[PDB]
């Protein structure tokens, strides 16, 4: 459903977000 | 983030209550534990306000009010959808603004000057005091204090000033309405005055003293000097706190019938003229 | 103050701004994401207020 | 992210961080007291009840 | 933006965001209060309840 | 959402339009108050207790500091607010405190004797060392020793030679003379002698008659010893803005340092 | 200029672990005293919601969270 | 947590937290007084005095 | 315009932008809950789910 | 600054009135709650859904 | 009337001007694609009123 | 806790004490009189005078 | 008009501009708001919808 | 009465300005022109109130 | 009026002839709002819409 | 029911942090 | 703390202050002594109301 994706979406952009994650993409 | 002379006055005492764990700077504030308690009861209560916003439905600060209890509620604690949420919000703002005034005291001892500002602004709070405490006393209840709303108190005011049919006629908001066009009329006086000496036309020097008391002397008879002028202010506006506290505390308490017939009550009969 | 910021130590606050800014992010994602699985917050075409789904009996707050 | 107490004072978060804890709880016990399912003091029946 | 706070002070930043992150935060919890749908406190029921089809939020859905 | 010609249409009208142009002149009229509270002070400086550098760009411009306004003087000089003498003056100026913690906010305990560490409270600020004067270029600020025309009027104390006592009610000095402004037609300062000569602000000495009938000055904020550390005059007859902020400044000191109590509260 | 007292390095690490040890016992406690509320009475609406009105008969006083009192 | 004293002022943090146990006290025995299970001053009945079942917590009971 | 921070003070510029861009989400936000349409809180249905048509917006269509 | 025995000296004290508070508050709420349980059951504890009509409730 | 900035302090405020600008720009377009595929926001020569599409029964605020 | 004077103000610990408590003494004493059970000055009778049985505290009475 | 920038202040021309032109979307928005052909927060139907032919808008049409 | 910047401090400063002034003028040209073929701004002589064109069953807000 | 500028403030007058003429567009727009015939936010229909023939301006019709 | 496992549970940590008791365990 | 005067400047101050207290009281006492007997100040215990003593036409402001 709509809001089935929503969840998985805000869940996916949660992960990707994470700092362990996210500070993968440093580029100093 | 800090003045360019501030960092020499910044130094650790000076406080009432607080010691050196409360006395430090965030940003430019300076905080004491009166600063944190200042901001405890004004959070909280802006919480509460924010509270009756949500169960009245009235997300608007215009509509959005807290109102005091029932005057068949009398003294007691009320149900915080029938005035509790005002109750609280009472103490909150008796706690934020004496809170505020003793950190006002308390940077006025780390600068070294007078507790003028702190009792001044302990005046405003012995107004809002009297109003929320001795109104109720007066009349036996928390209903008949104002309520907590930035337009629903102006309705408030309007009530009980038509509550004595012409409210106007009141002796003490006549004599606090003149006081407030006064503090007003000296503040103009006082600003045009001090602009008027440090900002004559372009290439004229800037004035001194003798020259704004010879301005007033010349313009009206006296100048009230330097000194004269704030001290003069000050009183002007303590006076219209006071006389606040006075026409929030009779009218009703000790006149229920109209300021106009207050008035005819005595002024017509003197009895020089009553004949 | 006397000199500005180094770049290490503007790295250094960067790291705990990305990391500050970034974990708020991501929990504030699954608290949404939390609250979207227990209601959806938008509502469709056919809305979901009460009124318009609920019996009679069903009182709302419009 | 510790060397945010290079750049706060420990202490200074801490009070902040105590005065924001009495704030909000307080704020949601008074929020609590204002609902009917959960004032303990005005004792409502839950709704799993049926009351 | 790691080069900021060589420009913008991050403690001013870093206490402006949270101090507005806690008006926000209570705004939006009231913001959820206010709503009927999402008044946690009062529990009232979700149209969901009511209704056997998924309502979707962007399902082209008809009457 | 009617039209209501000729007061505009829906909320459109012209209550509410009146309401957001004062609005906006209300908001322009705040940013300018802003901008002239930024001519003293300003540009801003971070704390140099900080374990970070400072950021290139510095608070307090949202307002933009304007730029310095000139001001002509009597004597014939232009200067430009803020005065650079000023700001160089909290530049350079001797701090003898510590922060009492590593970062900004945290208050300066001073290192050894806050009386004479001019800080806090004691600091002041650089000012002009020429004496002021009139507009007809006589001392602004005279011992009546020196202004014979001034005088202490019948029905209010002369206290030459009044004792002035301290905080601890020990005999700070007696009073040789009393320094008035010529334009203010006030007593700005209280000459005491010391057994030397200092001054005392109007304003820190509290005239008290004594139930002898006697009067005397009562110094709140310093004691009988510490007028022996006030800052003296470098010409006896007349005194500068820098000695006057100086010498005021010395007993402001004195409201948070003469004792070692008035710096504590009540419940630490 | 030297602050009086200092606060190195590792005894930022220090305070920094103390404080989220500190921080995650707190919240523990507090998750606990949320899961004694919850089983006490859940705070999340089911889809049916936990209005006392939609399940208690019309003999039960039920009062609404939202007040009349500023009809706005 | 032994050496928070020795960094945070224990002396004004006990001072502050008798303050706010006054204030804490006053309001909670307020929140009892407000009860009407809970005020001692009106002395109203409990209702388990009047149902012959134990209510209980988290007693999951029914109709 | 990497050459408006020669004459623009950036620190001004982000912050009142951020402080302006805080203040337009609430008003913006505030104006959706205003419009039944777009009043997620209060959730009314879309007119979408009562025509059998594309309204467009700009399609030209007519009754 | 506080020397190491002053500190534990603060700490004894502390301990001290924390938890002489806290057990004499514990054992204050658990007979506040003997007497009457703080929290309703889910029939709730309010007295006009109890009590037989003519009690009359302040709720 | 000159910040006092270089060209390279310059420079790099304008690469952080440019990421938030265009981040946020992206972000808030992608946001207002999305409620925009929920709700249309500007409706047709029709409208979008409740009271001219749905029946009586669905009650309209306005 | 004899050394807390080592670290507090024993004289205006004891006048903050004396001054809140006769403020409590007077808040306490006007719970009394505002109660009705309890207001000696009115002199109410109390309920127990008109129970046939002792009504206890943590007694598990029932109707 | 490059020259503007010797005698006019760009800092201040700018600045200016944006906090105008801020409250002049706030006030055009405002306007659309104010008008039920434009309120597309409440989505009213366009006369067009109902007209036949094309109104125009300088166009010379009689009735 | 000068703002004291150099010939090329104005020409970069004027280079700012029209891409500022300039864009912002085309982008609100294209918001305009999408607005006004949404909804044309003004009204032929006929008007454009819905009282004037719609049914009575159609409410207008006047 | 080139050599005004050796007199006049170029920027006090033109920052105060674009204040002026900011608050005149207002101005005009408002009094154009307040029109009937004018209000394009109401759309009201033209007269000339109604009569058969060209009102005129300066055209000396009769009834 | 309950009521009591309340009553116990606050009373066993009234006794278990009573300072006579809690300093034991320091 | 003390008025500095000397013990004869005492002396006569309490001269004067006996004289003028002494005479003051003893012309009160005649004067309260007069008024007493015209109309003794204290009811007795059957009260001096008139309401109480006097006939009915007698009006009493009581
Ligand atoms: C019912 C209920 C509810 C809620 C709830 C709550 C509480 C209680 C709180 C909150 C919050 C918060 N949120 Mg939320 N919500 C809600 C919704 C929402 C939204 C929408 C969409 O709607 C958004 C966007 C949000 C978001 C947010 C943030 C901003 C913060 C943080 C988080 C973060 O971190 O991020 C993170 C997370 C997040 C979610 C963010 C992101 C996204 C992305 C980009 C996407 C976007 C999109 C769009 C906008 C479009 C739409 C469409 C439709 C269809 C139309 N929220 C609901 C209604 N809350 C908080 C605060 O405020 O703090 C300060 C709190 O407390
Ligand atoms: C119908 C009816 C009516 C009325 C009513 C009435 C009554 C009942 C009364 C009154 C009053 C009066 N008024 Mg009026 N009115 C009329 C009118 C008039 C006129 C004309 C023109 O016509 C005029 C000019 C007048 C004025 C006046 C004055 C004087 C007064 C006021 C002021 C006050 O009070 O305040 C006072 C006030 C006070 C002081 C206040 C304080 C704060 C606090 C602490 C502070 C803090 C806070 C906070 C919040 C914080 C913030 C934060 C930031 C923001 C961050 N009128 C009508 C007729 N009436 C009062 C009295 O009496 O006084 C005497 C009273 O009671
Ligand atoms: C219902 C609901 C709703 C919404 C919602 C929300 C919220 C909640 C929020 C928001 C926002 C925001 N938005 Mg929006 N919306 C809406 C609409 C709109 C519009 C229209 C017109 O329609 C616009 C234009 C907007 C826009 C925007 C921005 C400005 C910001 C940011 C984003 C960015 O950045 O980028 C983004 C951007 C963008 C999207 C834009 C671009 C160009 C374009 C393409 C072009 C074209 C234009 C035009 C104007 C013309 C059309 C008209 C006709 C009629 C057709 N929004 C709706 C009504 N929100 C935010 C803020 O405010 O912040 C502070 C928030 O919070
Ligand atoms: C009707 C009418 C009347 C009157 C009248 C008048 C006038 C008009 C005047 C006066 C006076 C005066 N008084 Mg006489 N009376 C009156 C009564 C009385 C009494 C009572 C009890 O009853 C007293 C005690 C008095 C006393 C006095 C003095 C305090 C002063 C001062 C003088 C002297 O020194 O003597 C002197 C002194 C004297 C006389 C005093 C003596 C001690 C004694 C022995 C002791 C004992 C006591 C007691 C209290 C007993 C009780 C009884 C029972 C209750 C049974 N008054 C009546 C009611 N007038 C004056 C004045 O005030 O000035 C300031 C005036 O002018
Ligand atoms: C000689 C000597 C001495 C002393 C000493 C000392 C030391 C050393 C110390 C102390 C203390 C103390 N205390 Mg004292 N004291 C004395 C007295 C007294 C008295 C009388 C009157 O007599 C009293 C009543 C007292 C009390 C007290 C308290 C306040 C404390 C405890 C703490 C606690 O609480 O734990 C325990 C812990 C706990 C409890 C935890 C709690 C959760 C939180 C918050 C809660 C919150 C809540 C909320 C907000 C919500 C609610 C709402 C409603 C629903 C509405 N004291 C003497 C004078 N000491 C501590 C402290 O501060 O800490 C830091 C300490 O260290
Ligand atoms: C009715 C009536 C009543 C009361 C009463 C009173 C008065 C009058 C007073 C008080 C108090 C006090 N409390 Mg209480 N209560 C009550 C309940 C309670 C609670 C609940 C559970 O709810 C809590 C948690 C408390 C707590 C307390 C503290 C904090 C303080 C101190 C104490 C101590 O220290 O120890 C003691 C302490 C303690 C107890 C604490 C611990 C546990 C742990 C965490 C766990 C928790 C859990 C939870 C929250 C969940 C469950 C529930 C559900 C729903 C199932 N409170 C009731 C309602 N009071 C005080 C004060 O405020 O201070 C100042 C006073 O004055
Ligand atoms: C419904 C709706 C609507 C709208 C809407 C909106 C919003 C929401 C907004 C806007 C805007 C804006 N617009 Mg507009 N509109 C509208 C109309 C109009 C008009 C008319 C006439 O009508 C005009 C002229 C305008 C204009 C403009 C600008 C000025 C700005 C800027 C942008 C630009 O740049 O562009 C660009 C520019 C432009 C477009 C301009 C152009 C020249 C041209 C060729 C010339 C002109 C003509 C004329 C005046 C004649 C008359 C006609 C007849 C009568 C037939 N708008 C509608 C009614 N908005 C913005 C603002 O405000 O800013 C801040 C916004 O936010
Ligand atoms: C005769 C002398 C006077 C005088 C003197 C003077 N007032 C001073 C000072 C001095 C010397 C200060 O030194 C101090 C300061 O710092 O700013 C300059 C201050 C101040 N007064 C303020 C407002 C002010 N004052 C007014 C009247 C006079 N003020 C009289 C005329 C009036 C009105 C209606 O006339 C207003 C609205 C603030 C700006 C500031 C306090 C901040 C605070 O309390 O913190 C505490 C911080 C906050 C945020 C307080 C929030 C507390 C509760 C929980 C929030 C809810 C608010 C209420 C329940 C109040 C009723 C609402 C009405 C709608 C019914
Ligand atoms: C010397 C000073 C000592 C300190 C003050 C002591 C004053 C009160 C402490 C009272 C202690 C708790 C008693 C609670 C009793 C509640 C039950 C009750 O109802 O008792 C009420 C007691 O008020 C009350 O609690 C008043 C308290 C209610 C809280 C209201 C909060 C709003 C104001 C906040 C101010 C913060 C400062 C009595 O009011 P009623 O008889 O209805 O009035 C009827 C009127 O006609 C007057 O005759
Ligand atoms: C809104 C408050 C008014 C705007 C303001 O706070 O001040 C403005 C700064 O704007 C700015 O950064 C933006 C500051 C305000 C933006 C955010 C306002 C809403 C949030 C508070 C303008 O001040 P100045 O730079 O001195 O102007 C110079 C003048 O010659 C031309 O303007």
């Amino acid at each position: 459903g709509d809001a089935g994706i929503v969840v998985a979406v805000l869940v996916i952009l949660a992960i990707l977000g994470w700092p362990n994650i996210s500070s993968t993409l440093r580029r100093w | 983030a800090m003045l360019d002379f501030e960092r020499k006055y910044r130094v650790r005492g000076g406080t009432l209550l607080g010691g050196d764990l409360f006395d430090f700077w965030v940003g430019p504030f300076y905080v004491g534990f009166f600063g944190v308690t200042a901001i405890f009861c004004a959070v909280f209560g802006f919480l509460m306000i924010g509270l009756k916003a949500a169960i009245s439905e009235t997300w608007s600060i215009f509509q959005l009010v807290l109102a005091p209890p029932n005057l068949e509620n009398g003294f007691a604690l009320a149900p915080l959808d029938e005035g509790g949420l005002w109750q609280i919000v009472t103490a909150c703002a008796i706690g934020a603004f004496v809170s505020w005034a003793l950190r006002e005291v308390e940077i006025s001892r780390k600068l070294g000057i007078g507790y003028h500002i702190p009792f001044a602004f302990g005046v405003a709070i012995s107004f809002f005091v009297l109003a929320q405490l001795g109104r109720p006393l007066l009349l036996g209840g928390w209903g008949h204090a104002f309520p907590y709303g930035i337009i629903a108190h102006l309705d408030w005011v309007n009530n009980v000033g038509y509550q004595n049919l012409h409210y106007h006629y009141h002796w003490a908001h006549m004599l606090g309405c003149s006081l407030f066009f006064a503090t007003s009329f000296a503040l103009a006086l006082h600003g045009g005055l001090i602009l008027s000496v440090t900002n004559p036309k372009k290439g004229e020097v800037v004035k001194t003293a003798e020259h704004e008391n010879t301005f007033f002397r010349d313009f009206v008879g006296y100048s009230i000097g330097s000194l004269g002028i704030h001290r003069l202010g000050l009183a002007l506006a303590l006076s219209t706190s006071i006389s606040c506290i006075f026409g929030i505390l009779t009218t009703g308490p000790f006149w229920s019938r109209g300021w106009p017939e207050w008035w005819y009550t005595w002024w017509p009969q003197i009895p020089i003229w009553n004949w | 103050i006397r000199t500005g910021l180094t770049d290490e130590e503007c790295q250094e606050i960067h790291e705990m701004n990305m990391l500050g800014m970034h974990a708020y992010w991501s929990i504030g994602l699954i608290a949404n994401a939390l609250a979207y699985a227990w209601r959806p917050f938008h509502q469709g075409r056919a809305g979901n207020r009460l009124e318009d789904h609920a019996p009679d009996y069903v009182r709302s707050a419009l | 992210m510790w060397r945010i107490w290079k750049v706060f004072d420990p202490r200074r978060i801490l009070i902040a961080t105590a005065l924001w804890l009495i704030i909000i709880s307080l704020t949601i016990h008074v929020i609590l007291m204002t609902t009917e399912r959960f004032n303990w003091l005005q004792g409502a029946p839950a709704a799993e009840y049926y009351s | 933006m790691w080069k900021l706070w060589k420009f913008v002070d991050f403690r001013m930043t870093a206490v402006g965001f949270h101090l507005f992150f806690a008006l926000l935060a209570f705004a939006v919890h009231f913001a959820c209060i206010s709503s009927e749908r999402f008044n946690w406190l009062e529990g009232a029921p979700a149209a969901e309840y009511y209704m056997d089809e998924d309502p979707g939020i962007w399902k082209r859905t008809s009457y | 959402m009617e039209a209501f010609y000729p007061m505009g249409i829906a909320r459109f009208d012209w209550g509410i339009w009146a309401v957001i142009f004062f609005f906006v002149f209300l908001a322009g009229l705040i940013v300018y108050c802003r901008r002239e509270d930024k001519r003293e002070g300003y540009p801003l400086i971070s704390d140099p207790n900080d374990k970070y550098g400072a950021p290139r760009l510095v608070s307090g411009t949202i307002p933009r500091v304007p730029k310095p306004k000139t001001f002509l003087l009597r004597d014939g000089r232009t200067i430009q607010v803020p005065r650079q003498e000023k700001v160089e003056w909290d530049r350079n100026y001797k701090l003898e405190a510590q922060p009492t913690a590593p970062w900004p906010g945290s208050p300066l305990e001073p290192i050894g004797n806050p009386m004479k560490a001019a800080i806090g409270p004691g600091a002041y600020a650089k000012r002009e060392d020429k004496p002021e004067l009139t507009w007809h270029n006589k001392q602004k600020i005279v011992p009546m020793r020196i202004a014979t025309e001034y005088y202490v009027v019948e029905d209010d104390p002369d206290l030459r030679g009044a004792p002035v006592v301290g905080l601890c009610g020990g005999q700070g000095g007696r009073v040789r003379d009393i320094w008035v402004d010529r334009s203010e037609c006030r007593i700005m300062y209280y000459e005491v002698e010391i057994s030397d000569s200092v001054l005392l602000p109007q304003c820190f000495a509290r005239e008290t008659r004594r139930m002898d009938g006697v009067w005397e000055i009562r110094v709140n904020s310093i004691t009988a010893e510490q007028f022996r550390d006030v800052p003296r005059l470098s010409n006896p007859d007349q005194i500068t803005p820098q000695e006057e902020d100086m010498v005021c400044a010395y007993y402001g000191a004195g409201t948070l340092y003469a004792v070692p109590g008035r710096t504590e509260p009540f419940l630490p | 200029i030297r602050p009086l007292r200092d606060f190195t390095d590792e005894e930022a690490q220090e305070f920094h672990q103390a404080a989220v040890q500190s921080f995650f016992l707190y919240v523990a406690v507090a998750f606990v005293a949320h899961l004694l509320v919850w089983a006490w009475r859940p705070f999340w609406p089911p889809e049916q919601g936990y209005r006392l009105e939609d399940f208690a008969p019309e003999e039960i006083r039920t009062d609404s969270f939202y007040s009349d009192f500023l009809p706005t």
